[PDB]
RNA sequence: UUAAAGUUGCUGCAGUUAAAAAGCUCGUAGUUGGAUCU
RNA sequence: CAGAUACCGUCGUAGUUCCGACCAUAAACGAUGCCGACCGGCGAUGCGGCGGCGUUAUUCCCAUGACCCGCCGGGCAGCUUCCGGGAAACCAAAGUCUUUGGGUUCCGGGGGGAGUAUGGUUGCAAAGCUGAAACUUAAAGGAAUUGACGGAAGGGCACCACC
């Protein structure tokens, strides 16, 4: 059963929080798993990506781990990507379901051409690094697909993205390199400043300071 | 940083700049207005002057150059023009 | 870096077509001396008369006999 | 103090000021520091505006006000020039001290027995104690720092000019703090001087 | 030596709206680097700017907004038909829906959207979003 | 954000720093978001209503931060003129 | 040599903490209550635990030590940070300020306070160590 | 890689620094890279610093010195643990040893 | 043979250590050239 | 020394030095083309200029020097930093780069064959410049990690080590 240990889990546990988009609009850290599968939840869906034999060299031998890559998300909603690292490959990709699951973001889908209907596409050409990997998504007309590589098709389809066209530099075949650089991509949507993002903006409170004296109750 | 004022700079700040990176060029020097004390006459002189200045009256010198600035010679007194 | 110019494409195009012969797939295909090389003279198949049947040995790390043909 | 009479600096302020000697920075100056500054005398000592520290005590106060949770302000010292001066803080305001020995993960180890999470930093000497305001930047604190000239201004928020190397003139300034705080809430107000000395915030060298 | 003063100009004000200031000092002005400001700034992207007069060729300090993220220099100004204008707007710019190409037409120099209406080409002289 | 039916598609409307109009991203945990109390006007006790301001995270890691809340107070009228 | 592990450390620190009106400084009383206190797997943990006790209560007349905490000490230490003074140290008829100080007071419109004595300046601008 | 930024030399804006031999090894390194070392000793071992004062005829005789400068080579510098080789983060501490005691 | 090949690169690559900046400087052709005129 | 046609020691021609011709190459290196703009701090330093307490000498005064405290300009460098880059090591340039266009020269295109063969040219020669292909290979290689190894250091231990 689940105890919060964080102000965010007791007001999100006590139904205080109303969405995801709160936790997101006040930049804070999401530090339990269970605040995410309060929100989304049912609707979330993962994919392990690859499952990554190293080796560590001891004095008896060679030392045998194994990383597991896990992309999740919504589709229509948020995405996330987690890696971890153990003995076990079964812990190796709970530990990274939990990661996956706390690297949440949100992410910004404009249009392409007129703007008829729901959004379908990236907004503006972003793009992304991780260690001599390029990717860049560029906007797409109404029903073209993602247009991309097989490895950020899984993300981008967990994003939302209906369509887009892809281009990506570097050595690509490094798979954990190409997932955290799209991912990356698709991360910079909510942090470019468009035109119509520039009305001035009004604040309110934090959930810390709106639920001050209910979180002095516990 | 990052929020200066660089249409006003603080009368300091103009004059600690070199004389072609303030905000508009200023000369840095001058014409003064050297008095002889043996004779009578006002002969003006530049600052920064380059080779000797003499007095047409007493024919004596009034400034040996420098490296900078023309050091004027014993007795000569000098009120700046303007 | 690279000039950038408004009448500079007498040398961008001769840059170019110098920096093309570094290219060794260019290179192969357009000097010559390597389809008179060639034991085709650039066919697909070719046709010939059979000598004696010499079997070859495999590389490295891994052993059999191939068999072969001389033609 | 936004031109309010009230809030304008006393007479007897500026004469603790100058008898403990929060106006005397050190010897050097760092460069986001220089609008604090009033001029460099002979034998190197920076003369800090005094001026320049009231308006941002009163501008730090107004930040300590404007929590609700008064237990939400966290009050940290690691130097022992300022661990008495922040258990006396922390008593009459209503805040929470850590004096001494600030062990990391405080703020980001959720699994941890010290985990607690402020709303609000108050630190002595961002010198002195970094890894409280490194450790700030994880989890969205601002940060109140009573900061020398030669102290380095990253992740501080509202700095107040004072000399944090002196053992009164630490105290001094938290004392003018936890009166600005008590003052500008609803408790004892500007008449009367705050009968509370000054002394008790100093450090007692053996 | 300085080749193509409008270039040096808005790596100028590139720079700064990177490190975050609020304002540029931009020597020397050329009237091309009027005329562009000025576009940038009835499309919002500046704010208000004044040109200091020494004798010699002006300053000019800028006011920003936060509201630039990138402002560019076409070198050489290729010539620009309005039939070729579509892929010159595809190369430069983020999106269909904002940001500017700049180019010289013999009515002005002006915007891709308003040389689209005076049915206009000339030779780009650079970009913003 | 909007179509042409005018209603809004946007997940959220970010908050931009109050110093430099940068966007304060999702996973941007160096940014603050800060408020100042306003006192009476007469008697100098908190009034209730405060001034917030936010700062994005790579403004506060330049250092930026402490002249950016003071002059932002000093726009707002917080801080008294010089 | 004869180095005392952790659980002999630990277990001492947290008797000394919780029962320090019993022990004092026999070795053999203290064997004997820290046997009825605590329940030890027997006698040669037990003369170990009440040695380091004994050890340990020697070291607490000469002052705090850096781990356990006592309340006999942090009720002293407690009157001790509560001292105020009679007439404090900021109250001084005669404080001292330089030129430039009384410049920046007058530019503070404190030019008319009178406990005041500005100093003479000092005569050399010598303060930066000798380099080399 | 470059393992030292001023690639184990002090030579820094100019084009050629002449060469010295080395004392031990009499190898031609250049003068920035010899190893440097100045000697304070007194010329008669501490042993006897008693027994040349009884047989002074002169009253409180001052002790001449030794003052030689060396210049190691590199290579055999480490041979006789004049200097030695440091952490990867030590080597950029330049600082001289405390020798005050 | 074309794409994949941003592995010929105008768009659009590289040149400290992976292949690679001429030992240095002068210099004609080429290429490129600061403000300023309703 | 098993063997030394080497390391080590003793002699010792050309050379090492001076001048008239040639040679034109080097780990000729910052292994980093030149010109230009913008971009963080700090303390020193060299040269020149400007301002300033107060100490020395030219007997006291001026001027100069020597210091002390700053400021400006250009230099060889240094420390520092979440400016940003980079595969990293690291670089305030190796930054301002998929948000890609300031001007311009040279030059690279998997590893070998090979800087070889041939041809031309320069030179007394030695050699220098210019410069292939046939064939042959699935890797060669860069940074960094973890061991392992060292006739590399610092420390520590053991009568299955020594004394
Ligand atoms: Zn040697």
């Amino acid at each position: 059963e689940w105890m919060p240990v964080t102000k965010l889990g007791r007001l999100v546990k006590d139904m205080k929080i109303k969405s995801l988009e709160e936790i997101y609009l006040f930049s804070l850290p999401i530090k339990e798993s269970e605040i995410i599968d309060f929100f989304l939840g049912a609707s979330l869906k993962d994919e392990v990506l690859k499952i990554m034999p190293v080796q560590k060299q001891t004095r008896a031998g060679q030392r045998t781990r194994f990383k597991a890559f896990v992309a999740i998300g919504d589709y229509n909603g948020h995405v996330g990507l987690g890696v971890k690292c153990s003995k076990e490959v079964a812990t190796a990709i709970r530990g990274a379901i939990i990661l996956a699951k706390l690297s949440i973001v949100p992410v910004r889908r404009g249009y392409w051409g007129n703007k008829i209907g729901k959004p379908h596409t990236v907004p503006c050409k972003v793009t992304g690094r991780c260690g001599s990997v390029l990717v860049r998504l560029i906007p797409a007309p109404r029903g073209t697909g993602i247009v991309s590589a097989p490895v950020p098709k899984k993300l981008l389809m967990m994003a939302g993205i209906d369509d887009c066209y892809t281009s990506a530099r570097g050595c690509t075949a490094t798979l954990g390199n190409f997932a955290k650089a799209t991912f990356d991509a698709i991360s910079k949507t909510y942090s470019y400043l468009t035109p119509d993002l520039w009305k001035e903006t009004v604040f309110t409170k934090s959930p810390y300071q709106e639920f001050t004296d209910h979180l002095v109750k516990t | 940083p990052l929020a200066k004022d660089l249409l006003h700079p603080s009368p300091e700040e103009e004059k600690r700049k070199h004389k072609k990176k303030r905000l508009v060029q200023s000369p840095n020097s001058y014409f003064m207005d050297v008095k002889c004390p043996g004779c009578y006459k006002i002969t003006t002189v530049f600052s920064h002057a380059q080779t000797v200045v003499l007095c047409v009256g007493c024919s004596t010198v009034l400034c040996q150059p420098t490296g900078g600035k023309a050091r004027l010679t014993e007795g000569c007194s000098f009120r700046r023009k303007q | 870096g690279k000039c950038r110019g408004l009448r500079t494409a007498r040398k961008l195009r001769s840059h170019r077509r110098d920096q093309k012969w570094h290219d060794k797939q260019y290179k192969k295909a357009h000097l010559g001396t390597a389809l008179k090389a060639n034991p085709f003279g650039g066919a697909s198949h070719a046709k010939g008369i059979v000598l004696e049947k010499v079997g070859v040995e495999a590389k490295q790390p891994n052993s059999a006999i191939r068999k072969c043909v001389r033609v | 103090s936004g031109a309010l009479d009230v809030l304008q600096m006393k007479e007897e302020d500026v004469l603790k000021f100058l008898a403990a000697g929060t106006h005397l920075g050190g010897t050097n100056l760092d460069f986001q520091m220089e609008q604090y500054i009033y001029k460099r005398k002979s034998d190197g000592i920076y003369i800090i505006n005094l001026k320049r520290t009231w308006e941002k005590l009163l501008l730090a106060a107004r930040a300590i006000v404007a929590i609700e949770n008064p237990a939400d302000v966290s009050v940290i010292s690691s130097r022992n020039t300022g661990q008495r001066a922040v258990l006396k803080f922390a008593a009459a305001t209503g805040a929470t001290p850590i004096a001494g020995r600030f062990t990391p993960g405080t703020f980001t180890n959720q699994i941890q027995a010290a985990f607690r999470e402020p709303r609000l930093l108050v630190v002595t000497d961002p010198r002195a104690d970094h890894q409280p305001l490194t450790e700030a930047s994880y989890v969205n604190l601002p940060t109140i720092a009573l900061c020398n000239t030669d102290s380095p201004l990253r992740y501080v928020d509202i700095a107040i000019p004072c000399n944090n190397k002196g053992a009164h003139s630490v105290g001094l300034m938290w004392w003018m703090l936890a009166r600005e705080v008590l003052r500008m809430r609803g408790t004892i107000s500007r008449e009367h001087p705050w009968e509370v000395m000054p002394d008790l915030y100093f450090y007692r060298d053996p | 030596v300085r080749m193509n003063v409008l270039a040096d100009a808005l790596k100028s004000i590139n720079n700064a709206e990177k490190r975050g200031k609020r304002q540029v000092l931009i020597r020397p002005c050329s009237k091309v680097i009027v005329r562009f400001l000025t576009v940038m700034m009835k499309h919002g992207y500046i704010g208000e700017f004044e040109i200091i007069d020494d004798h010699r060729a002006g300053k000019i300090v800028v006011n920003l907004t936060g509201r630039l993220n990138k402002c560019g220099v076409i070198s050489p100004r290729f010539d620009v038909q309005l039939k070729d204008l579509e892929k010159w707007q595809n190369n430069l710019l983020p999106s269909r829906q904002f940001g500017f190409i700049v180019l010289t037409t013999s009515a002005g120099i002006m915007d891709h959207e308003e040389a689209r209406r005076k049915h206009t080409g000339g030779k780009i002289l650079g970009f913003f979003f | 954000m909007q179509n042409d039916a005018g209603e809004f598609v946007d997940l959220y409307v970010p908050r931009k720093c109050s110093a430099s109009n940068r966007i304060i991203g999702a996973k941007d945990h160096a940014s603050i978001q800060m408020n100042v109390a306003e006192v009476d006007k007469v008697t100098g006790r908190f009034n209730g209503q405060f001034k917030t301001y936010a700062i994005c995270g790579a403004i506060r890691r330049m250092g930026e931060s402490d002249d950016s809340i003071l002059r932002l107070a000093k726009a707002d009228g917080i801080v008294s003129k010089n | 040599g004869r180095v005392r592990t952790k659980t002999v450390k630990k277990a001492a620190r947290v008797i000394i903490e919780k029962y320090y009106t019993r022990l004092g400084n026999d070795f053999h009383t203290n064997k004997r209550v820290c046997e009825e206190i605590a329940i030890i797997p027997s006698k040669k943990l037990r003369n170990k635990i009440a040695g380091y006790v004994t050890h340990l209560m020697k070291r607490i007349q000469r002052g705090p030590v850096r781990g356990i905490s006592i309340k006999l000490q942090e009720e002293e230490r407690e009157r001790r940070d509560n001292y105020v003074p009679e007439v404090s140290a900021l109250d001084q008829e005669i404080i001292e300020v330089d030129p430039d100080t009384k410049e920046m007071l007058k530019l503070l419109d404190f030019g008319s306070l009178s406990n005041l004595q500005v100093t003479q300046p000092t005569v050399g601008m010598n303060f930066k160590t000798p380099r080399g | 890689t470059k393992k030292r930024r001023n690639n184990g030399r002090a030579k820094k804006g100019r084009g050629h620094v002449q060469p010295i031999r080395c004392t031990n090894c009499a190898r031609c390194v250049p003068k920035d890279k010899a190893i440097k070392k100045f000697v304070i000793r007194n010329i008669v071992e501490a042993a006897a610093v008693r027994d040349i004062s009884e047989a002074s005829v002169f009253d409180a005789y001052v002790l001449p010195k030794l003052y030689v400068k060396l210049h190691y080579c590199v290579s055999c510098a480490i041979h006789s643990k004049v200097v030695r080789n440091r952490s990867r983060e030590a080597r950029k501490d330049r600082t001289p040893p405390p020798r005050f005691r």
